[PDB]
């Protein structure tokens, strides 16, 4: 049988690789030509294109936070799932805050007015949902590794779901 | 649907079978908001266009403006074409 | 201690190559059905094939006689330039 | 696949069981354990099995009259002399095996060997023991006053062997106790308690030259033999429904839903052993240190999700094995309007052993079969019953190191391969108890023992 | 001024500014430099000994 | 009363997305498979064809006329 | 070989609160004891099926949920 | 289902900050059901042995029968028009990337929208109808015998046009009811803002939004009355009403002007096969545009370089389609090939970090 034999190998490439340092956590020198392309391209084509392309852009960006008087993780959407499983770990304190900002940005854009600039002298760019991201990615990558590694047989279009995975009943065209 | 937090009902009371859409956008608001407003049938009904309506046309056109140089290149590859057909129009015809 | 709590910590690097052997392992199961889908194929296209491809796919079982006695361009009925 | 053995050195270091036959055929089993506390006693193979239909019930009723009284002793002398050596003498009845057991301090060994040789040879069957019994015998054979379990336990049987006496049940029918006399249990005494169908268990702080000797002088006189038993086919498994169906009971539905096993002496009771640990059990008053809904049991993961409220209130696998035949199945506990999802959702695990089954989860049943064997035979009375339920079963006791070596080779490939021969498309048979409109036909349960997909 | 950098991603690809990602982390993740300041949360807290004190 | 406590959901709280996936491997693949066809046929199979007349310039390998294959 | 014990391990304390090895009586056949060989009323062998778990069964009691729901609240179509 | 239609319609609850590009898409689902109801009644008179003298009978000798042939036209137009309009929408907020089922079920709509219009150019019966058609099924010549069965002879003839009537009849009911995966999916996965975020502020649709979506659609039907009626923008080809000659070509072969990005696309590519691939690319490529990010994300509310090119792109093909087969025309239309090529690897590209 060959997927006997597959078997077999894909097992000890794997045990050929355990403990691997990733890509990123290897101390890499660049090879002699990278290093004379980062020389010659990469200097001329930050002062010319890539440096003021990315600074108007990122300028625009916090004018139009500032306009909405939102912060940049304000702007996170929480269909998201990493934002969702964030934002049911935030503190009272940061959740009122951060929907009273929002309410007043959709007011803003929805009546086509901006913030006072009274009001605009901030940095749109404090991370303050940092701690809890991480807390979420973690979270979530730990229910991923010992409780999602395979694919797993259920019956089929019962209790509302249709068994292929998701957990809500009702929520696909074919479970209506 | 919103997130599950969210559309969490504090009441026990069932969602009436023509509810169901309305309580899936529920919001749970943190630090409670106060709501005012008026009738419509006692208040002025187009004078908050008049009052916007020249900060409107100056944010309009500001965001606009971005496209002005990726026009303006298009435009210009626009008219090169336009006659360097005319060219070679005349150049394989012409005489 | 800590060593093993690298050991638990480690039992879980190699995610990506087990989910992907789960999923290998579910066509793995799904390749017995090519038995009745590829005939099932030919045998709905069958009348496309001109004819010695028909005779050559069929080992030769199928052939010119034996199309049916009123064949569906009876001019073609008998072979192609008819009975007699 | 193979990922090498789990015998350890440990699994080594256990006193051997020496099990020496006495001239009259008699069995003498005997392990040494460094305890103060020692349990001996006699595994007869006997039950209601080989009972005939008239006198079904005899055994048991046998059982429950030996300790009162016997030719020399009273039932006074007799409890009073047990007390006062510490012990207490127990007792059981069973389809195809039975025991008399004393638990008792080391002093009390020998002692006990006398007591339980005098009431297994001398019982005095007196009629006003015998008439007391008739009355609680008849109050534990009202549906009323059985539990649910034992209901369904004996109605499985009774479903799935129609045509032969494992269908009878212990306690027998209500015509019988009612007619029972001394003379039945003298000649089910005589008929079956014999020399070559007994095994002398003594675990403890015991030396087997010792036990022997006195075993062959209590037992002297005992019958030799009885002749050989009746020759009979393999007994025949009944697909059958057998539903009492009660809207009168309360919102809890019992179900159970049988296969056809495997015997004793199966080169593939292991695998069937293993299949029973990986449908393991559960109880949502018990759930234990991992939450249904996370836990590594597919079949109970996957019910912990259905309605966001569980379709068990509980479950188990049990795996039954006689001599010549099995039964390999799930007990079901749950609300009646679950029912169909608990059905469907035990029969759908059944049916993923021979399509779906991952290495991992045979290697954590393999690990928890391993600890519910082991932590039994923790006890004296555990090691008691082990040593004399396998030389009944087997004609020898297996090993701790035998079992995990055996238990290594067999894998998911394995357990695929066992599910599919006997499992997959199998016959079915299901009985239940409460209310149970929820229950399907036997024949749309009997689908569901095979998948479409794959 | 703002605290963002302009250029905080690199190579082909429509320009974007955010601070989140969902790439997995290693089980030996980085040990967080907490004493100038650095973020501690999530792997680099269980997996890591920063939390120690003396 | 009060606010609500923080609770962390009981996950997975991913999965069920196999057709999304499927989507992608199915459209990526077909516009591989576009580019290798319209780059070979556009650009790459002109230039061989133009190198194949260079050939037949040495005249030592010229393609028989009477073949009549 | 037999199987002596549930497939569901119990977990608890053999010993209740306040009792000792020694002022527990017998384990094996005390009323109270948690580890008492069951009564063979009916036979030997139902204790394969037997709910060992002193709780008694609250018919439809909720295990399957993941917190989006507070108790007593009834979800409508799954949200 | 009046418990249906009130969940839907009566309670459904919608962000105030929409804006009226917002209404595009009611606007798609009147127009589609008047083109529905137009081409029935148009059936009632319509002769099929010969569209050429069909059409000349419902306008001169059919009480307010132009009404009818004119409306069927120009709501075609129409119908193209919002939907492109809406497909641009989709695109410069970049709905699809949390909406995908959305975009999903409307490209589907989109497939069959492309199969409708071109056999319903077709019924026409004229000179570019006949020739267009001819053209188009030359693509698929090799695949054998397959332009056979599809023709139903060795040349398009009424045999031809009965079986393409049969589709152009019953498809459009089909797209229909894929509105409705479409709605159910719009209504489930709640629709996207105008800001990135999800805020507390939904109305509900009928006392707010079917009000506004009404003014829009009004609005849309003060232009559409005056081209209706007036011709104000040429938006049919007058080759049309020439009669069908097989032997001769007309002076130019080209579909509508919805059609024109996916001609120029095969004018321009020299392999015919390639042609047809590209435009299989450009329909595709869209729909995974989002699929290879990493990062948490809409792009949502920058300065939309990308997307402005890409708009601009569709409009010069769609110019250089008008323009004959110039040489001129095809270097410069093969650079615009590529430069959107570029701008969809943009959008594909994930980034590193620095
Ligand atoms: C770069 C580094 C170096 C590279 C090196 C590469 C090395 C590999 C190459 C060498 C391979 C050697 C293989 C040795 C084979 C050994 C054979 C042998 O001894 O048998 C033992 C061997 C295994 O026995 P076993 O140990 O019991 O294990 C059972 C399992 O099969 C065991 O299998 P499993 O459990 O592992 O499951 C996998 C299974 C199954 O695997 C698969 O099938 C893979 C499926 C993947 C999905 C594929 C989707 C479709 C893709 C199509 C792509 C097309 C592209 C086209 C491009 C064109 C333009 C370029 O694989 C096999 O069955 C093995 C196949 C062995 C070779 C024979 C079949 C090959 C294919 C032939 C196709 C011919 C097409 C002709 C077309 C003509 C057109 C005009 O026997 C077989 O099972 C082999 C036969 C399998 C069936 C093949 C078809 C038979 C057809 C019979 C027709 C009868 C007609 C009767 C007519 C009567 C009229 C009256
Ligand atoms: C020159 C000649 C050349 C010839 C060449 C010939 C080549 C032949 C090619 C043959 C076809 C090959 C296709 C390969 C695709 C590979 C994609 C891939 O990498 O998948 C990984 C991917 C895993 O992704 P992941 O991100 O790792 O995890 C996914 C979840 O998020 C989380 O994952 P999880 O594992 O945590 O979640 C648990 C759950 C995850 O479950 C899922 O992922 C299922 C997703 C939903 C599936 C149902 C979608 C709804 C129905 C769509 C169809 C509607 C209309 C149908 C009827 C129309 C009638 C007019 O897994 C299971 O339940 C495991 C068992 C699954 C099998 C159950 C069997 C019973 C159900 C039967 C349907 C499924 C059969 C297997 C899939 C078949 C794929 C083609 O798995 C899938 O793609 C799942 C299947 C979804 C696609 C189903 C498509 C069905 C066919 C539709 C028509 C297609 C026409 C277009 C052309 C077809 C030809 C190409
Ligand atoms: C270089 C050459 C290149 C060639 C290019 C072409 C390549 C060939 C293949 C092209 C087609 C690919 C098909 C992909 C299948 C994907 C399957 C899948 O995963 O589905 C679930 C999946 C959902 O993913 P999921 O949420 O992860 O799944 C988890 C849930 O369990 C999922 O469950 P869920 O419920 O959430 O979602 C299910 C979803 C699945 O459905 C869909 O989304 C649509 C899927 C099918 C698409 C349509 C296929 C059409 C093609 C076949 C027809 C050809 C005819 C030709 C004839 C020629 C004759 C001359 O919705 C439905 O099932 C709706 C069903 C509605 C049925 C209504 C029927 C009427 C009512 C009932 C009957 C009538 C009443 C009774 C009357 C009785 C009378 C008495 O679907 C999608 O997301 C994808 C939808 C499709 C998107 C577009 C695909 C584009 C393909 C790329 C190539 C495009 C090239 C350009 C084409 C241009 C055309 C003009
Ligand atoms: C590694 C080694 C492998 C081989 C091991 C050795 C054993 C197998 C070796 C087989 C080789 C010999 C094959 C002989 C083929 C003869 C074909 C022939 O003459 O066809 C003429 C036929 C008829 O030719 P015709 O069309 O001109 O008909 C003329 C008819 N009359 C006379 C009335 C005017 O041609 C065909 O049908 C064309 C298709 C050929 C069939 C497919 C290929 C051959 C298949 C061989 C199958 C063998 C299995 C046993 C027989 C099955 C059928 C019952
Ligand atoms: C050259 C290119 C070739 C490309 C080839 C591409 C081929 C693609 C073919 C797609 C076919 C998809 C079939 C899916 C069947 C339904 C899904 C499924 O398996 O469900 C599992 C599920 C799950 O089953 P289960 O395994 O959970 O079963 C549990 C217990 N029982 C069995 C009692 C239910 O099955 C069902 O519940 C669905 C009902 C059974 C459906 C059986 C198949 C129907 C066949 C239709 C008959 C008509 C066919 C005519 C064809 C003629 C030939 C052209
Ligand atoms: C030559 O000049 C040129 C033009 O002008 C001539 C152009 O227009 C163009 C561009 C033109 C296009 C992009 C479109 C061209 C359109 C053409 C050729 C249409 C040809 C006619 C057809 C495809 C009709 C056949 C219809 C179908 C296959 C249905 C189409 C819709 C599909 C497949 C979507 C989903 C499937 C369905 C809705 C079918 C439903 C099926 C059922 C209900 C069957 C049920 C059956 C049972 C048993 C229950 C170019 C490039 C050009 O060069
Ligand atoms: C889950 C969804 C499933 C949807 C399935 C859709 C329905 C499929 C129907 C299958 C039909 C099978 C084909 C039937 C062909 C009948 C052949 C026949 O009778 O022949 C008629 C007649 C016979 O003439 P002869 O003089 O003998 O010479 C012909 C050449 N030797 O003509 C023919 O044979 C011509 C046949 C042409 C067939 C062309 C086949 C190729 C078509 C490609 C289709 C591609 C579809 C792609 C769909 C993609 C969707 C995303
Ligand atoms: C989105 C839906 C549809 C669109 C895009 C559409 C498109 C068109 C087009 C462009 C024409 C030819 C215009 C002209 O003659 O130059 C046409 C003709 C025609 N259509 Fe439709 N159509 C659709 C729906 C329908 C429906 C549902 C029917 C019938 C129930 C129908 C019946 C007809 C008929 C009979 C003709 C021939 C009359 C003619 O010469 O215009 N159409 N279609
Ligand atoms: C017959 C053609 C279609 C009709 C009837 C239609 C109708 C609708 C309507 C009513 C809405 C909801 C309100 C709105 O946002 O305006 C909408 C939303 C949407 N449609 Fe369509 N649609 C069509 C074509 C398409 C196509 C071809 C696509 C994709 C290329 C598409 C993608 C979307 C998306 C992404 C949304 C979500 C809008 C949002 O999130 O704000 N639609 N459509």
């Amino acid at each position: 049988s060959f997927h006997r034999a597959f078997a077999r190998v894909v097992c000890n490439y794997n045990k050929s690789i355990e403990g691997s340092v990733p890509w990123y956590q290897v101390k890499r020198e660049k090879s002699p030509f990278q290093q004379v392309w980062d020389e010659v391209f990469t200097p001329i084509w930050f002062k010319l294109v890539k440096g003021p392309y990315e600074r108007w852009e990122y300028n625009a960006l916090v004018a139009r936070y500032r306009g909405m008087g939102i912060m940049a993780d304000d702007a996170m959407n929480d269909k998201d799932m990493i934002v969702e499983r964030a934002l049911d770990i935030i503190p009272e304190d940061i959740r009122i805050q951060r929907y009273r900002r929002m309410m007043r940005g959709a007011v803003l854009a929805g009546r086509k007015l901006h913030l006072p600039l009274e009001l605009q002298n901030y940095d749109p760019m404090v991370p303050y949902m940092a701690p809890y991201i991480e807390e979420a990615k973690f979270q979530m990558q730990e229910e991923q590794e010992l409780l999602a590694y395979h694919p797993w047989d259920r019956r089929l279009y019962t209790a509302g779901v249709s068994g292929f995975g998701e957990t809500s009943m009702h929520s696909t065209f074919l479970t209506m | 649907p919103n997130t599950k937090r969210d559309i969490r009902r504090l009441g026990s009371y069932p969602v009436p079978p023509e509810s169901k859409n309305f309580w899936r956008g529920r919001f749970q608001v943190p630090g409670g908001q106060i709501q005012q407003g008026v009738s419509p049938m006692q208040q002025k009904i187009f004078f908050q266009w008049w009052w916007n309506l020249p900060t409107r046309y100056f944010w309009r056109f500001t965001k606009w403006s971005d496209f002005l140089i990726p026009s303006l290149m298009w435009y210009t590859g626009f008219l090169m074409c336009k006659n360097d057909v005319e060219e070679g129009t005349r150049s394989r015809y012409w005489y | 201690t800590l060593a093993v709590y690298h050991r638990l910590w480690g039992m879980t690097e190699q995610f990506a190559a087990r989910k992907k052997w789960g999923w290998r392992q579910v066509y793995h199961r799904m390749l017995p059905f090519q038995i009745a889908l590829y005939p099932s194929l030919m045998w709905y296209l069958f009348g496309w094939f001109d004819d010695p491809y028909k005779e050559a796919m069929t080992l030769g079982i199928w052939n010119v006689s034996k199309r049916s006695l009123y064949f569906w361009d009876p001019l073609r009925s008998g072979g192609d330039k008819g009975w007699y | 696949y193979y990922w090498g053995s789990t015998v350890t050195t440990e699994m080594h270091n256990v006193s051997p069981t020496q099990v020496t036959r006495l001239p009259n055929g008699m069995r003498v089993a005997t392990q040494f354990s460094y305890t103060d506390s020692a349990t001996v006693g006699l595994w007869i193979d006997a039950g209601a099995r080989y009972e005939t239909k008239e006198s079904n019930g005899t055994a048991h009723f046998l059982e429950r009259v030996l300790y009162l009284g016997t030719k020399n002793r009273s039932r006074d002398q007799l409890e009073t002399e047990v007390e006062n050596l510490g012990a207490n003498l127990n007792s059981y009845t069973g389809r195809e095996q039975t025991a008399f057991y004393a638990k008792t301090t080391k002093d009390g060994i020998l002692p006990c060997i006398d007591i339980l040789a005098d009431c297994i040879l001398n019982p005095k069957l007196d009629g006003d023991e015998i008439e007391k019994e008739r009355v609680r015998i008849t109050q534990d054979l009202q549906a009323v006053n059985q539990s649910y379990e034992e209901l369904l336990y004996d109605k499985v049987h009774t479903a799935c062997y129609r045509d032969c006496s494992l269908g009878q049940t212990v306690i027998g029918p209500e015509e019988n106790v009612a007619t029972i006399k001394r003379d039945h249990m003298v000649n089910y005494l005589y008929n079956n308690f014999t020399a070559d169908r007994m095994v002398l268990v003594a675990v403890g702080p015991v030396d087997h030259a010792q036990i022997v000797k006195e075993a062959e002088k209590k037992f002297a006189n005992i019958r030799p033999t009885a002749g050989p038993r009746m020759l009979e086919e393999k007994p025949y498994f009944c697909a059958s429904e057998l539903v009492y169906r009660n809207d009168d009971m309360g919102p809890t539905a019992h179900i159970a839903i049988a296969y056809e096993g495997v015997p004793w002496r199966s080169p593939d009771y292991i695998t069937f052993m293993l299949m029973n640990a990986i449908i393991g059990s559960y109880d949502k008053k018990n759930e234990g240190l991992v939450p249904g809904l996370q836990s590594a049991n597919r079949i109970t993961q996957t019910g912990a999700t259905r309605m966001d409220v569980g379709c068990f209130d509980y479950y188990t696998g049990f795996n039954i094995a006689y001599k010549d035949t099995g039964l390999f199945g799930f007990y079901i506990a749950t609300d009646e309007v679950a029912v169909e999802h608990a059905v469907g959702d035990l029969m759908f695990g059944v049916t993923s052993f021979s399509y779906s089954l991952t290495e991992e989860e045979v290697m954590k049943a393999k690990r928890e079969l391993k600890t519910n064997f082991f932590s039994g035979l923790d006890n004296t009375t555990g090691v008691a019953e082990d040593i004399g339920r396998q030389i009944l079963a087997y004609g020898r006791r297996l090993s701790p190191a035998e079992f995990v070596e055996r238990l290594d080779q067999i894998d998911s490939q394995e357990v695929q391969r066992v599910a599919w021969n006997r499992l997959h498309d199998a016959e079915i048979t299901m009985t239940g108890v409460g209310p149970l409109h929820g229950l399907l036909q036997l024949w749309d349960l009997r689908r569901q023992t095979w998948w479409w997909r794959y | 001024k703002t605290r963002g950098d302009p250029h905080i991603m690199r190579g082909w690809g429509e320009y974007v500014y955010c601070h989140y990602e969902h790439l997995r982390e290693p089980v030996f993740p980085r040990k967080p430099d907490v004493a100038k300041g650095e973020l501690a949360a999530g792997a680099n807290v269980t997996r890591t000994d920063v939390w120690k004190r003396e | 009363i009060g606010p609500p406590l923080r609770t962390a959901q009981i996950g997975p709280t991913v999965g069920g997305n196999g057709g999304r996936t499927f989507v992608l491997y199915l459209t990526t693949t077909i516009n591989v498979l576009i580019a290798f066809q319209v780059s070979w046929a556009c650009y790459l199979q002109p230039r061989w064809r133009s190198f194949r007349s260079d050939m037949l310039e040495k005249f030592p390998s010229l393609q028989p006329d009477m073949d009549e294959k | 070989p037999p199987i002596q014990k549930p497939l569901l391990p119990s977990g608890r304390a053999v010993l209740k609160h306040g009792r000792s090895m020694l002022c527990s009586g017998n384990l094996s056949y005390d009323v109270n004891s948690t580890i008492k060989a069951p009564e063979c009323k009916r036979g030997m062998g139902f204790t394969q099926f037997k709910r060992f778990t002193p709780v008694p069964i609250e018919s439809g009691v909720s295990v399957g949920n993941r917190g989006w729901f507070f108790p007593g609240v009834i979800p409508y179509q799954g949200h | 289902f009046i418990l249906i239609i009130k969940d839907n319609i009566i309670l459904y609850n919608i962000n105030d900050s929409i804006n009226y590009l917002w209404n595009i898409g009611y606007i798609i689902m009147v127009v589609m059901i008047v083109q529905v109801i137009t081409g029935i009644i148009i059936n009632l008179y319509m002769n099929i042995n010969n569209g050429y003298k069909g059409i000349i009978y419902i306008i001169k000798e059919i009480y307010y029968g132009y009404i009818l042939r004119y409306i069927h036209n120009n709501n075609s137009t129409l119908i193209y028009v919002v939907v492109y309009l809406h497909i641009i929408r989709n695109l410069y907020y970049k709905t699809y990337y949390y909406n995908i089922l959305i975009w999903y079920s409307g490209m589907i709509m989109l497939y069959q929208l492309i199969i409708i219009g071109f056999i319903g150019y077709i019924l026409g019966w004229g000179q570019l109808s006949y020739w267009g058609i001819t053209v188009i099924i030359n693509l698929i010549s090799g695949i054998p015998y397959l332009i056979l069965l599809i023709s139903g002879n060795y040349y398009i003839t009424i045999v031809t046009i009965k079986r393409l009537y049969i589709v152009h009849f019953i498809l459009p009911i089909i797209l229909i009811y894929v509105e409705i995966i479409h709605v159910y999916y719009i209504h489930y996965l709640i629709n996207n803002n105008i800001v990135e975020y999800n805020v507390n502020n939904k109305i509900i649709f009928n006392n707010y939004i079917l009000v506004k979506d009404n003014n829009g659609i009004i609005f849309i039907l003060n232009i559409f009355i005056l081209e209706l009626n007036n011709n104000i923008f040429i938006i049919a080809d007058n080759d049309n009403l020439i009669e069908i000659n097989i032997l001769v070509t007309p002076i130019h072969i080209i579909p509508e002007w919805y059609y024109l990005y996916w001609y120029s696309i095969l004018k321009l590519l020299p392999n015919k096969y390639s042609g047809l691939y590209i435009v299989v690319n450009s329909i595709s490529i869209i729909n995974i545009l989002s699929e290879y990010k990493i990062v948490i994300s809409e792009y949502k509310n920058y300065k939309n370089i990308i997307w402005y090119n890409q708009i601009i792109q569709y409009i010069s093909m769609i110019y250089i389609g008008i323009q004959l087969p110039i040489i001129e025309y095809i270097n410069y239309g093969r650079y615009i090939i590529i430069f959107n090529i570029l701008l969809l690897i943009m959008y594909l590209y994930p980034k590193k970090k620095k």
